[PDB]
């Protein structure tokens, strides 16, 4: 039986209210949006490189928080040049380490109740949600947005909608799931309201809810390899 | 006005952790074995989280570069040196077992040892330097029973790896100096075991069995 | 044992016709409602009458109460969109009485059934998928307790039984 | 096997209670015996007045009515030195029902705390001032047994469905009210509370009566005469529990009897949790949710946002989980509590209700003072700097409808107050500040407004007796912190509009000095008002901002220039040497009374010598059978829910490892007092027919309590803990036991554990106490540094 | 190169928002709400071409080295350059 792995390459189809693949609004904005209309599961949209994550294990947080408490501006010293730099030298470590688990951790089972983060292909910003801030069209909802580096609000647990699977068992492809932040606490939900300067596009924020978010496969992590052709690719003739 | 009283979860730990220690005192063997893996359905490494107990209240890699000053108050100095005196036992003797699972640990436990003994502890150490004194020598009697007449050179590369040949044959002087400075105007240090010249020593032997797989350690 | 709705499949007879419904639980504790009437025998179907054998993926099953001693198929729902619906029959020799075991988790052909794992009745005769309805069965009465249930012709993945051993 | 009648083994716990009893009235003969001595000194002191009691002769009078006296054999229930009464305590507790050995350990703690629970019961004691105390004695004396007497005739005076039941519903209205009266007087201004009277009526204890007749059930149908005396007792239970936080404590063993949707009885309930901080910590979560169901089902009522107001802030003090938790059931109790006026069409519905408010014509108000409550107790329940609940009561009223409101000409002055503070305790004290209102002008559109309302305030000199004072301490109070929160803030300097609107704060900064010149300024508020006018000179200063010369040379100014006699002195006196003496006799037992605490486990080291010999008693005792049973005794404890009693148990079986064998001066002394008091009634108990006891060495006593199955109760007891004290006794016990690496503790644990399929809980009950640990350590230090 | 296809959606991203951002310019239509989102846009070119950081200072007084030899070639491509100049005459054909 196929089951998902570090590495994988996935999109989300939410079901419930508004049903419709997860996507965002363009590099220089930063929204997550969620478009019903543009197309389903058997007719996928004609644009499908918004709509494409890639599953990346937990990520260690500390010490690139401290150097961005840090870098505010709240303490200047002469002396704080040697240790702005031993913590920029602990953070490209920290960076460092980061990298050689994610690529020594690809192509293990993910399991219910794991913390993933989604990496988005296209923009390169992992999913992240952000506990100070409420989402802009719905104010008891939570803001959403997206980030390059990631913060402890990108770490989601993964737990089942149906009862038929429990904590422990592998995640198999095609069934319906639930993301939930660490810190945020609260399912990401697909919002019925519109968008002022885009029609159909509906909000993506954090807040109690009944909606799941079918994974789609698209493409396994063993067929991704730089050095041969793949589906999606860009190339010229 | 001010308690500075730490939570009690926190407090609870230490008769925990000096419980811990009781059992494996006097290198009773059936439970240096025992307390790392128990042959159940779901067995709980007390090692590794004991382990992970010191890693995370020293700030892990954040604290490893030289942030034992801050981390480190006048108020837990009694909860670590326990956390360190527990850790002794688990790997006293010849307990491979513990010392493979201690030393080849996925967290980097291992760094805050390795510099709990070179880097200072202010305004502690300004303050009060002999409770940097047993806390420096606390962590280099872990050190020595980490390596505890062992043949092997994987545990001996990985405390290499994370520190130099050449900051511990500097700190072996800077460990002496002082030792005759507090001797110039009386040390008395017989009772007060706790004095630079064991502490350097303890280095100097550690640093002894670490030269075997470091051709320029000797030099 | 109903896996999302939480309920025992049950077989009984009301107003002098025997009907089979999902019987609704009145505690937290949907599991331990352990019925006396809601014991079911398998029996795999085999070319020899008297051979039983062991039981496999692509194997044929009927399923028999133990307390009645009827068979489960399915037939045209009177009121027909749930066209088909189960019920108890008490011959045995037709085809209307036979299904199928769909993994949830894909496995191989060729593979012991274990004993507690969770599948779906895919029907054989009419090739449609069972489904659990919301529809009570007793509208002269004030509390449901017994539900029917029919048969969607489109598969669906949260309509998993769970095999209780008995 | 020898299945003894249950029948006749009841007869001992029969006997139990008896013990109870008689033992207890020896505390009041003992506090009796205390106070005639009391009465001899100060008599003998009273009449030679320098004062001061004669203490050395007050120790041999208290320590001769305690023990080891002529006279002390009455008290000691066998007349044999207390020698035979041990005995049978100690052959029940090896029987083999549960409730009668439980009391049986409870009877031997009394016994041998003698010293210790004499001195409590004597120091928690009262006594009577002048005739007036002995009047109000005497009367709430009678009320109280007229009222008991009802309360027990009540089928009699009760409508279930002049005469007796008509002089009754009379009579007892007076007396309901007396008691009443009695709790709190009332001044011309000032609410004070009676601390003496408070504590005369819970001596008393008409709490219970009340409490009693409040649980007979009633129909409130067709009786009012009922209805308003059930109102008149809830009147009594509000002054009573008013001015005191002990009370509230008392009445808070029946909060399930006030569980009900009534609106007195709810009244009760603010009441009982007013002013509590330590009461308002372990506040039930039932309670709390079911006001809100109740507000959602039984109609909007603001005795319901009493209590919660109250609750969350307490003492004065911000509740942050309070504060989480109200907002954690606000969002899923829908539209029905809460109600908002946000568009135009409820604004002008709350314009309209507004300006019939300004009549004060009926039918307005209950709507009005409800919205009032509500928008408070945001206010109130929003602060802390806590981003959770600001961020979740920005959505029910945002910044632009606080903006509308009180801009709008008939906001009279108490809406100021409920929209504006809110403002500022929803943005402006906030750790996590919006830009939004430092970068807008609707900031300036209010300093308008306050600008306004200020020159109205200080031109109130037409109407002395007129003056709105809550328009004033609006003035002195709102608007100063609102200001001052935001020039002092450092993040609001950011902000580039400062420059822009140099007249408004000219006139602002005047009217904020003209605040100063008024005479109605309390001594609180001075210092409030005060804050601002610093706090605008020194941004002034700092920022170079214009300001006239006459201004500027004002605040300069004001910143430099910032028979009877006899009687009443008799008992004033002795109350004062009541505390004192009460204070010394409590210091002078500690030294005596860890002695009998070491008796309890000399005795329980060696039970079988008590007993005669030869004897089937001695013989069980002489084998540890005593003390095993009590482990499993001990075993169970818990489990009937008796954690005081195993606690107590726990911690005094831990002291058979602490081996002690006995400014410095006075420790000698009290060392030796000590000893002399142990010896002499340790070998009274014994009486065994220059001897020395030579004790077994410490290595083996870990081995006999070892044998005994000490080991497995420690483990029994991490598994099944229930509680955290109980976990961390078993903890201390643990260690005490391994104390010095003993090898035999060890090997038990270790076998335990193995042949033991069920340590899982055991090991997961360790790993779970460092993982929680861990995630609040995580949390906990994060400090960073400041530079020196 | 996947970073080459990146810079082509930016690029063709930062024309069509100022395409509608000019498409209404003709009938004066534009606020602040569409003049705010625009200010910002124009700080993304500069170091879009540049590919360097913010320095900081004010970002009229930078002054830089030699541009990127292939973007220079991706704004004329995708239609930018019809734009760029576009908008900052674009408030003079706006009310007033
Ligand atoms: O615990 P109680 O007070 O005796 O009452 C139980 C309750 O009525 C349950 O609803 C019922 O299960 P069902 O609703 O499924 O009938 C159960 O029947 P049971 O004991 O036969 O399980 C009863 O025992
Ligand atoms: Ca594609």
């Amino acid at each position: 039986s196929s089951f998902l792995h570090i590495g994988d390459i996935c999109s989300l189809y939410a079901e419930g209210s508004t049903n419709g693949f997860i996507s965002t609004l363009g590099l220089v904005d930063d929204r997550c949006v969620v478009q019903p209309e543009a197309g389903d599961l058997n007719n996928p949209p004609k644009k499908f490189r918004d709509c494409l994550f890639k599953l990346c294990p937990m990520n260690r947080y500390s010490a690139q928080k401290q150097f961005w408490k840090a870098a505010k501006p709240g303490a200047n010293s002469t002396t704080d040049a040697v240790l702005l730099n031993k913590l920029h030298h602990a953070a490209d470590l920290e960076k460092k380490q980061n990298e050689t688990e994610n690529r020594k951790l690809l192509g293990t089972v993910i399991q219910y109740g794991n913390v993933i983060q989604l990496l988005h292909l296209k923009s390169n910003k992992y999913l992240t949600v952000n506990k100070r801030l409420p989402a802009l069209l719905e104010k008891n909802a939570m803001r959403v947005t997206l980030d390059e580096a990631g913060n402890e609000g990108s770490w989601f647990y993964i737990q089942p909608f149906y009862k038929l699977r429990s904590i422990g068992d592998s995640v198999v492809i095609g069934d319906k799931v639930v993301l939930n932040p660490v810190n945020a606490g609260q399912p990401l939900h697909a919002s019925s309201h519109q968008l002022v300067d885009n029609p159909g596009c509906n909000e993506v924020n954090s807040v109690n809810c009944n909606t799941s978010w079918k994974i789609v496969l698209f493409m396994k992590w063993s067929d991704n390899k730089d050095d041969i052709l793949k589906g999606g690719d860009v190339v010229r003739l | 006005k001010d308690d500075l009283e730490m939570s009690a979860v926190i407090t609870i730990m230490q008769p925990i952790l000096r419980f811990l220690q009781l059992l494996c005192e006097n290198h009773n063997r059936d439970l240096q074995n025992f307390l790392r893996c128990q042959n159940n359905k779901t067995n709980y490494n007390l090692v590794c989280e004991t382990l992970q107990f010191l890693d995370c209240i020293c700030g892990s890699t954040t604290g490893g570069l030289g942030l034992l000053g801050l981390y480190i108050n006048e108020k837990n100095v009694a909860l670590i040196n326990q956390t360190l005196e527990s850790l002794t036992e688990y790997c006293q003797g010849p307990c491979h077992e513990n010392q493979n699972c201690i030393a080849t640990h996925e967290s980097n436990g291992i760094d805050i040892i390795t510099a709990l003994i070179l880097n200072d502890i202010n305004p502690l150490g300004k303050k009060r330097m002999d409770l940097v004194l047993e806390l420096k020598n606390n962590a280099s009697k872990l050190l020595l029973a980490i390596m505890e007449s062992r043949h092997d050179s994987e545990n001996a590369e990985r405390i290499l790896y994370n520190m130099r040949p050449k900051e511990l044959v500097e700190v072996i002087k800077k460990a002496y100096m002082q030792g005759e400075v507090e001797f110039e105007d009386g040390e008395n240090g017989e009772d007060g075991a706790a004095s630079p010249r064991n502490v350097g020593h303890n280095i100097y032997i550690l640093a002894h069995q670490l030269a075997r797989h470091n051709k320029e350690l000797q030099t | 044992f109903h896996a999302e709705q939480e309920k025992f499949l049950t077989c009984d007879e009301h107003r002098k016709k025997q009907h089979v419904f999902l019987r609704t639980t009145g505690r937290q504790s949907a599991t331990s409602a352990t019925s006396s009437k809601a014991l079911w025998e398998v029996e795999v179907v085999q070319h020899d009458p008297c051979r039983g054998g062991a039981g496999y993926w692509n194997s044929l099953f009927r399923f028999k109460h133990l307390a009645t001693g009827h068979y489960l198929a399915a037939e045209v729902d009177p009121d027909f969109k749930m066209v088909y619906s189960l019920v108890s029959v008490p011959e045995g020799n037709d085809i209307s009485s036979i299904f199928e075991l769909d993994p949830t988790t894909l496995r191989g052909g060729d593979s012991l059934v274990p004993r507690n794992s969770y599948v779906r009745l895919r029907h054989l005769c009419t090739n449609t998928w069972v489904h659990s309805t919301n529809i009570p069965i007793d509208k002269e009465e004030e509390k449901p307790v017994m539900l029917k249930i029919g048969t969607s012709p489109l598969k669906e993945d949260k309509e998993a039984f769970a095999i209780v051993p008995v | 096997p020898e299945k003894e009648d249950i029948m006749v083994m009841d007869t001992k716990l029969k006997i139990i209670e008896i013990l109870q009893f008689i033992l207890n009235v020896r505390l009041d003969y003992r506090i009796s015996c205390l106070l005639c001595i009391f009465k001899r000194e100060f008599d003998e002191s009273n009449s030679q007045s320098p004062g001061a009691l004669d203490f050395e002769h007050i120790e041999e009078q208290a320590e001769g009515i305690f023990g080891g006296s002529e006279e002390n054999t009455p008290l000691d229930l066998d007349d044999h030195g207390g020698r035979t009464f041990l005995r049978v305590l100690l052959h029940l507790t090896m029987h083999d029902y549960p409730p009668l050995v439980s009391g049986a350990l409870q009877l031997l703690f009394r016994h041998f705390s003698q010293r210790q629970e004499v001195l409590q019961a004597f120091k928690q004691v009262q006594l009577l001032v002048t005739s007036q105390d002995v009047d109000n004695y005497k009367q709430i004396k009678q009320d109280l047994d007229q009222l008991r007497s009802i309360v027990e005739k009540s089928e009699l005076w009760v409508y279930k469905g002049e005469s007796t039941s008509s002089y009754n519903y009379r009579v007892v209205k007076e007396i309901l009210i007396r008691l009443s009266k009695l709790c709190v007087q009332e001044s011309a201004s000032v609410r004070k509370s009676r601390k003496q009277q408070q504590r005369l009526l819970r001596n008393m204890g008409a709490h219970a009566v009340v409490l009693e007749l409040l649980q007979i059930p009633y129909e409130k149908a067709e009786d009012t005469k009922m209805q308003e005396i059930m109102r008149l007792a809830h009147e009594f239970l509000q002054n009573f529990c008013a001015g005191n936080q002990q009370n509230q404590a008392l009445l808070h063993k029946h909060i399930n009897l006030f569980l009900n949707p009534g609106i007195l009885e709810a009244v009760t309930m603010q009441h009982i949790f007013m002013n509590n901080f330590q009461l308002c910590s372990e506040i039930n979560e039932r309670v709390v949710q079911h006001f809100v169901h109740c507000i959602e089902t039984h109609g909007r009522n603001v005795q319901y946002i009493k209590f919660l107001q109250t609750i969350v802030k307490a003492e004065g003090k911000f509740i942050k989980k309070c504060q989480d938790m109200v907002m954690a059931e606000l969002v899923n109790s829908g539209e029905d509590v809460l109600v908002f006026y946000n568009d135009r069409a409820s604004f002008q519905t709350l314009i309209q209700m507004m300006r019939s408010e300004r009549d004060r014509m009926d039918e307005n108000s209950p709507l009005f003072m409800y919205h009032i409550h509500l928008v408070e107790l945001l206010a109130v329940c929003t602060e802390g700097k806590n981003v959770y609940t600001e961020i979740k009561c920005n959505s029910l009223l945002p910044l632009d409808d606080i903006v509308r409101v009180v801009t709008h000409e008939d906001c009279i002055p108490e809406v100021k107050i409920a929209y504006i503070n809110f403002l500022n305790h929803c943005y402006v004290d906030t750790e996590v500040e919006m830009k939004e209102i430092y970068t807008s002008n609707h900031m300036w559109k209010l300093f308008e407004n306050f600008l306004v309302d200020i020159c109205r305030a200080c031109n109130n000199t037409s109407d002395r007796k007129h003056a709105d004072s809550v328009l004033e301490k609006y003035v002195t109070e709102i608007v100063m912190s609102i200001v001052t929160t935001f020039f002092s803030s450092p993040f609001s300097d950011q902000s580039t509009t400062l420059q822009t609107r140099q007249p408004v704060f000219v006139q602002l900064l005047q009217g904020v000095f003209r605040v100063y010149h008024c005479n109605w300024l309390m001594p609180s508020q001075k210092a409030s008002v005060e804050s601002c006018i610093r706090v605008l000179s020194d941004v002034a200063k700092s920022r170079a901002i214009a300001i006239p010369v006459d201004l500027d040379s004002q605040v300069n100014n004001l910143f430099l220039k910032s028979s009877v006699l006899a009687a009443s002195r008799d008992y004033r006196n002795i109350i004062e040497r009541l505390q004192d003496i009460v204070s010394a006799l409590e210091d002078r037992l500690r030294p005596l009374v860890q002695a009998e605490l070491s008796v309890l486990v000399d005795v329980l080291h060696r039970p079988e010598l008590l007993f005669p010999e030869n004897t089937d008693a001695r013989r069980k005792c002489e084998s540890g059978g005593f003390i095993c049973k009590l482990i499993k005794h001990t075993k169970q404890l818990l489990e009937e829910n008796e954690e005081k009693l195993c606690i107590k148990v726990l911690q005094t079986l831990r002291e058979m490892m602490t081996k002690d064998r006995g400014p410095p001066l006075r420790q000698l002394e009290d060392h030796k007092r000590g000893e002399a008091l142990r010896q002499i009634l340790v070998n009274r108990y014994y009486g065994n027919i220059s001897t020395s006891r030579g004790e077994m060495s410490l290595a083996e006593v870990q081995c006999h309590l070892d044998k005994e199955g000490a080991s497995n109760l420690v483990i029994d007891l991490i598994m099944n803990a229930s509680s955290d004290r109980v976990f961390h006794e078993s903890i201390l016990l643990a260690i005490a036991l391994l104390e010095g690496g003993n090898t035999t503790i060890q090997h038990s644990f270790f076998c335990r554990l193995t042949e033991d399929k069920k340590s899982e809980k055991f090991f997961k009950v360790f790993y779970d106490r460092m993982k929680v640990a861990q995630q609040e350590i995580k949390a906990t230090v994060t400090v960073n540094t400041s530079d020196l | 190169s996947p970073a080459e296809v990146r810079d082509l959606d930016f690029a063709n991203d930062a024309s069509k928002v100022l395409g509608s951002i000019a498409g209404k310019l003709e009938k004066g239509t534009i606020t602040q709400n569409e003049r705010r989102s625009v200010t910002k846009l124009l700080e993304d070119l500069v170091y879009f071409v540049t590919g360097g950081t913010n320095s900081g200072q004010d970002v009229l007084e930078v002054v830089f080295s030699k541009p990127n030899r292939e973007r220079q070639k991706l704004m004329r491509e995708q239609n930018i350059l019809k734009q760029i100049f576009k908008l900052l005459q674009a408030p003079f054909t706006d009310c007033g």
